[PDB]
């Protein structure tokens, strides 16, 4: 037999960014999902990779992951939001939840040794 | 429980027990205080962070 161990983290090494956007809940009692919460869906997907393209402006900004500027001061209504959807008090039924849509900077998923790889001035890897 | 005349800044400790643990009450877990026997000259101090503005 023939494996490999030790193996090297396959997005750090092939540097690639990854980001996450999972669908809206839905009060719904079967669970389905109606056109306007599709729509939902798109549109949040699209601001997503909006912020991903905007964040390549020359000024840092205070806070990293370009997610936080659409968030900011959401973040402190979080369980107020939730109440609403708990109790289906909320609008259409919907949920949007902070931290749904994302850039993920570590996770620990497939694995193998990656296609390709990534050198810049001495630097090494191993096998 | 006995106590002196004015009773001032008695700690109200909110324990939620959780078979394995027992934590704080938290903010999420927002209460009302009432007085069963109708009494009205008793007062509560709390603080409001802005984590229930709005929930409150
Ligand atoms: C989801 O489908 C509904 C139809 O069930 C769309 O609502 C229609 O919108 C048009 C606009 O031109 C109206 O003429 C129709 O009368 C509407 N239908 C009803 C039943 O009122 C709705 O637009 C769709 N959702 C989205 C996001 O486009
Ligand atoms: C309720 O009373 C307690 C005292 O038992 C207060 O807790 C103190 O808060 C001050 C800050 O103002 C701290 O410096 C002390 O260390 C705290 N003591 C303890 C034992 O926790 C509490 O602040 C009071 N509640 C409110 C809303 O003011």
């Amino acid at each position: 037999e023939i494996h490999l161990i030790d193996v090297p983290k396959k997005h750090h090494a092939s540097r690639t960014e990854s980001y996450v956007a999972l669908p809206p809940l839905v009060s719904e009692s079967l669970g389905f999902h109606n056109n306007n919460t599709l729509a939902v869906y798109q549109g949040l997907v699209y601001y997503l990779l909006w912020l991903h393209s905007k964040y390549d402006k020359p000024y840092a900004d205070p806070v990293h992951d370009p997610t936080w500027r659409w968030w900011q001061h959401k973040t402190k209504d979080k369980d107020y939001f939730f109440y609403l959807f708990s109790n289906r008090l909320a609008a259409e039924g919907i949920y949007i939840n902070m931290n749904a849509y994302q850039k993920l900077y570590n996770m620990s998923g497939d694995y193998g040794i990656p296609d390709l790889f990534f050198l810049d001035k001495g630097n090494w890897f191993t096998i | 429980h006995r106590f002196k005349f004015p009773v001032t800044q008695y700690p109200v400790v909110l324990e939620i027990f959780n078979e394995r643990d027992k934590i704080s009450a938290e903010p999420p877990y927002l209460v009302t205080m009432t007085e069963v026997n109708m009494r009205k000259n008793w007062q509560l101090k709390h603080n409001e962070p802005e984590n229930v503005k709005k929930m409150k």
